[PDB]
């Protein structure tokens, strides 16, 4: 009958929580982009903050790091056995990872980050391609893609075309302003807009809201088997 | 003294028509900020894996003519490429023409006798370069350049040029500039930075700090760095080394 | 593409040059010093037994050295010029001058070649570039001037001395005028030739080879 | 942002499961009422069947029974430790319990059923009050309520008035037709309608759809502590 | 024989004016199908915890008059109330007036001498009653009645009357009915069932099987069960019991 | 409220009754049998030494028993009636008749009370209800009829015998007519009285007390 209605309002009390964990070569506006993905603002550091509404626990890189996720897939699974329950996880609801704008192939550093990180949850991405042409842009799309290929595991994105469109331009290249004139980056040669294509900024803004159900994989996939490796 | 006596009949013009005429440029930089794309664009014509590798060309040009070696050279990443590679060319370029010139003479036969490096840095907001440029503080002739210039706003080129300068002197390094010289002397200080086809986001591509480096670097103060280079790196190159044999 | 090397001339800013005379000094070397140079210094040519050498740099500036001294000594002056500075070469050494050694030598009669004229040249041959001229050459009828030209040049082709060239010889009218008629510079005198090719227009070669030949004479010699 | 939208469709794939377990004095149209609560049809027995959509695992009585719930709160909690997961529960998403229409107070039998059953999930209810007047009807409402009172635990019902209305007429009295003329019960004295008040039939139909989140209590409350009794 | 001779002057009318005049009814049934609500409604005037309890009244009525005991009695639940309680009244009512009547006589002074029970069953679709009615098969005068009649449709009163009859005889029990007797005899077979104020869901309350039980039970065949009752339960009551002493 | 007990009369469907005569049998007991009853049976009253008893039930139906036999025997007949059936009472016993015992007795002269009239009544007193009448009572002038009425009733008040009553005595005209005049039933005869109160209108009491008095006479007696 109806329950999708009464399901719907039900996050109304409760909804919702995202943690994601940023890596990338600083550089390139991880923290400037995120805020305008977020319309707000700021060897690792931590981000928990909230908006009209939802809770954010969100970790930046500034491989020590693979402790801290499985520190978190520890603490999930400590309490799950199970005595007592209010309670929390800081699970890695996704990660991002950021190649360059410039100079070509994909970096050995990115590779062996991107190999051994991968159980949690990447969106790889490109910052600052108002460097990059569409003739450049497409050039890195695929030779990234193939680079994935000699290999790989970031997260394959489980309205007909709204999906099937976003996915085929993965990965997508993105500039955050939080300045403007209409956001928002300033050239005397010419002017550069957010949220167009133009910018694959919104593919991610609108994708990553859309699903938030690495909720769901990170919970099924990556910690289930971190039980199933780690218990067993 | 007083050679100061009083009097009709160029000698400088004579040594103009010392027409044969030679130069080396090296760029060094990560794979791939367009060092090559710099070079053809500068002279308007065409020319990720492990360990420090340097790449070798030389070519020739006209209008009355000149024979010119370009190398560029490449580097990446897991981080002491940079002590090793350029001592590869540069010392050993450089002891060499000592080493002709110990011995028979004078055949007017070199490049890498090293002449300029561009180190191209990249652009945004670094450490490998700092040691790279201070280790390559040595020198060869290091001009200091900033790649894919269409990555920054002008409000940041305000910001990142004039911050990155403090950096040059923070651990302070040796550099180039020139000494005449209002316009030689404006342009040294004016950290410079650099951008295709015609005619005349959505990106249409040239005003831009391309020429300034064109016209001093390539036009104007032109052999100063040739002779700085034979003055400097022949000179710490033998004097250290003759320090060391003798 | 902008490739000038009009840098290369902004460059000197000097240029400098050493320029040797032997002669029988009655007659117009010290004229050809001050006159070749269109200029006046006094008191350059009187000696005790046995040598006289002025540098000037004036400007328009060269260090124009003339040496002029009245076999062995000008030989052993000029190697000891020559061993001095490429003794500077081997040193940490800071940029020291001075290097041209060529001859302007007179011998000037006229009918034949002058016995110490002969010897002076022969040995000296290497150790600068030798330019020889013929002096007071209002001395000669030039239908007679035909003779000193031919007989000396035959002379040196036979006794086999090297000179300069740049790619005659050169007869040197000390203008100046007489009771009956005045004699000009020329043409008249072939003494413009020694202004044209001496002065500006081949001057560079004679130093550069002066530096190059007998620098590498003097050390490729004494490196052995 | 949006996720209540993309939350909503999300049961679209998945939704949903109810088990409830009927007790009551047969008698009084447990199975006739349920079908028309259900618009479908049929020492214990079992009901699993599905409709435009949702899954039903739904057990009838025809106190052996308290084994079978904690048999089910066993099997929940067997797998939860935890090795491996597709998988299922038959949890008691609620129970119903049915006093008479007639003759007055509430039965010692109902009491000591209703005491010791209570961790799972009752809606008590009244069948066949086209026996009962509103002057009778209210009479049993409260003296039931007080009878609850000398005591109790059935489930307190966690649109402002749509809640606060249904709840104050608990408990509600109900006739299923599946016959009709407009459903649907036949008197030559007079005629008797479903889904009016008239009939508190729809209070339950519409209540029990509305919430189905004994889903949620039975899962929080009754099996959490069946861990917490039973583990500990 | 042949007393058959031929002939003027009621004797039956004489024993009419044997005017003083008495009756007992008991209902038994769960707490609370309106046994009391039956009784006042029948005579139009007003009269959950553990173990088998029986409740006692008697009252008096007119038009020419009569003295009438009503008991009803109550029962519930966890299930051998029913052997015990009615042997409480009924045997022991019933040996009693034997027991006057062994001894001095004849004082015309009893009720529960037991006369009728209504067992009221309830209504829907049972076992306690079956043994209750077969154990109370004994008898007293058991008339067989179905409570809160406004719980069923007529399509089910078709259905549940005539099923519940099979039940009476399934283990077959003793009953009542009467033998004249078209209308006595229609009405026995016509399991009967039974329903307030005036005048003349949403429920408006009386046609209904109320009268049929009114008019036979209370009007018509009226002492038949009085004398059945003194015939029957005095009679198995002494004859069993005199079986037992003598 | 509908309360009839017109059931109670639909009920009998019988009713039945036993009804005793003593007499001097010349004179009109067997008339009062067949005439009280408006009916004809023959051959009821002739005996050997020493008793004659007919039941009939006819209908309109009673079992009307008359006994009439010509002290001890009718005593020991009637207890042995009486002990018979409440001997049935004690038995498992199925519903057996028959029980009325009262007297219709004649003694009929007239001037005084008849010595065996006296005795017959006195003992018999209990064991039914005794109704006495006076027979052939065209016998008497009733100015004379005044006398038998008074003197016997005085008679029995003195010798103290019980009778019936129901709440005189009763003089029994065997209608029938003479040479001079005819004598009627009455009034005339007070023999209607014994039709009215005998027949329908107090008949029940005399059986019920017959059953009640001397049933509980005969066993409350012999229970001792
Ligand atoms: N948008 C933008 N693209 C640039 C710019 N400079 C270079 N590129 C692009 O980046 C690429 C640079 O590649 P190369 O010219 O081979 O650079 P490189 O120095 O030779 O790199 P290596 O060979 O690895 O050392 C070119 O294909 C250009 O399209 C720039 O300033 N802006
Ligand atoms: N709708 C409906 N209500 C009824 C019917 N019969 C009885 N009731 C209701 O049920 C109640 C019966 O209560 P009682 O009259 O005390 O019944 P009872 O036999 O005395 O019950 P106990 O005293 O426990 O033995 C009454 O208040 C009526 O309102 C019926 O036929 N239909
Ligand atoms: N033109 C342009 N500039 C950018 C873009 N993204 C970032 N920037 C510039 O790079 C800087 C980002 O620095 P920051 O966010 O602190 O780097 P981070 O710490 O790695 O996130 C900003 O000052 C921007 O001016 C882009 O897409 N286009
Ligand atoms: N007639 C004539 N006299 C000359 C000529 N050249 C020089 N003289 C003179 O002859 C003298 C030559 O001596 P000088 O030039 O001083 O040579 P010095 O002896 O080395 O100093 C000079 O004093 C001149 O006056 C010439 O061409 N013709
Ligand atoms: N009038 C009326 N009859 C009902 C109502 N509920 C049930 N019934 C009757 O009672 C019967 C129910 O029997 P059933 O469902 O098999 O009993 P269960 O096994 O306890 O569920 C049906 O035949 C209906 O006729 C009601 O609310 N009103
Ligand atoms: N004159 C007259 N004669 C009577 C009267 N009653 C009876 N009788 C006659 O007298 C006789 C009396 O005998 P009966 O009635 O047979 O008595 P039983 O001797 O016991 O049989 C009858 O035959 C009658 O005919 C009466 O009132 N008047």
């Amino acid at each position: 009958a109806n329950l999708p209605n009464q399901v719907h309002r039900k996050s109304v009390k409760k909804g919702f929580e995202f943690t994601l964990m940023v890596v990338g070569e600083s550089g390139l506006g991880k923290s400037t982009l995120i805020n305008s993905l977020f319309l707000t603002d700021l060897t690792v550091q931590i981000e928990a903050s909230t908006v009209e509404g939802v809770k954010l626990r969100l970790t930046v890189v500034d491989k020590t790091i693979i402790s801290y996720i499985d520190e978190q897939f520890e603490r999930y699974l400590h309490d799950e056995s199970g005595l007592n329950r209010r309670i929390i996880d800081n699970r890695v609801h996704c990660c991002f990872y950021f190649i360059s704008p410039f100079g070509h192939g994909l970096k050995p550093l990115d590779v062996a980050f991107m190999k051994a990180i991968h159980n949690v949850n990447i969106v790889p991405v490109i910052a600052k391609a108002d460097t990059l042409t569409l003739k450049e842009r497409e050039r890195l799309k695929k030779r990234i893609l193939d680079e994935i290929e000699e290999h790989i595991k970031i997260y394959h994105l489980p309205f007909k075309e709204q999906t099937r469109l976003l996915k085929a331009s993965i990965p997508f290249s993105v500039v955050g302003s939080n300045q403007l004139i209409v956001r928002g980056r300033l050239y005397p040669w010419g002017v550069v807009e957010v949220e167009n294509p133009h910018n694959d900024f919104l593919k991610l803004r609108t994708m990553l809201i859309t699903h938030m159900q690495d909720l769901q994989e990170v919970t099924q996939d990556l910690h289930y088997e971190n039980f199933r490796s780690e218990r067993l | 003294v007083p050679l100061a006596g009083h009097v009709f009949d160029p000698d400088q013009l004579v040594n103009k028509s010392v027409s044969g005429f030679c130069f080396n440029i090296l760029c060094v930089g990560e794979t791939g900020l367009g060092k090559s794309t710099l070079m053809d664009t500068l002279f308007n014509t065409k020319f990720t894996q492990p360990g420090v590798q340097l790449q070798s060309n030389t070519y020739d040009l006209q209008e009355v003519r000149l024979k010119l070696t370009i190398v560029s050279t490449v580097g990446f990443g897991d981080i002491n490429k940079e002590d090793s590679y350029k001592p590869i060319v540069e010392f050993i370029d450089a002891q060499f023409e000592a080493y002709l010139q110990e011995e028979i003479r004078r055949v007017l036969h070199t490049y890498h006798d090293i002449h300029v490096c561009l180190y191209f840095i990249a652009p945004t907001g670094k450490s490998l370069d700092l040691v790279t440029m201070k280790k390559l503080d040595s020198k060869v002739n290091i001009i200091p350049i900033i790649a894919k210039a269409d990555a920054i706003s002008k409000s940041e080129l305000t910001k990142f040029k004039i911050k990155i300068t403090s950096e040059l002197v923070s651990n302070g390094v040796q550099i180039y500039q020139f000494p005449v010289a209002e316009i030689n002397g404006t342009m040294n200080a004016h950290p410079f930075a650099v951008i295709g086809n015609k005619m005349m986001p959505w990106g249409t591509v040239q005003h831009c700090d391309f020429v300034k480096l064109r016209e001093m670097l390539i036009r104007v103060n032109m052999e100063d760095l040739r002779e700085q280079t034979h003055t400097r790196h022949y000179e710490l190159y033998r004097r250290c080394k003759l320090e060391e044999m003798g | 593409a902008n490739l000038p090397n009009q840098v290369y001339r902004k460059s000197v800013k000097g240029f400098e040059f050493t320029l040797m005379v032997v002669g029988e000094s009655g007659l117009g070397k010290s004229t050809l010093i001050n006159s070749l140079f269109l200029t006046d210094l006094y008191s350059p040519e009187y000696p005790g037994p046995s040598t006289v050498q002025v540098e000037q740099s004036k400007v328009l500036q060269l260090l124009l050295t003339i040496v002029d001294t009245p076999w062995q000594p000008v030989i052993d002056y000029i190697d000891s010029k020559f061993e001095d500075y490429l003794n500077a070469e081997s040193r940490n050494r800071r940029q020291m001058p001075d290097n041209v050694q060529c001859c302007l030598y007179f011998i000037a009669p006229g009918h034949g070649l002058k016995p110490l004229d002969i010897e002076f040249m022969k040995r000296l041959h290497e150790k600068v570039n030798i330019i020889p001229l013929i002096a007071k050459a209002d001395t000669l009828t030039p239908e007679e001037c035909q003779q000193f030209k031919k007989q000396i040049m035959k002379e040196i082709q036979e006794h086999k001395i090297k000179i300069y060239e740049f790619p005659l010889p050169l007869a040197v009218v000390g203008g100046r005028q007489y009771p009956w008629g005045v004699a000009e510079v020329g043409e008249h005198c072939d003494f413009t030739i020694l202004r044209n090719m001496l002065i500006r227009t081949h001057m560079q070669d004679l130093k550069d080879v002066t530096n190059n030949v007998h620098y590498e004479n003097y050390r490729s010699r004494k490196l052995a």
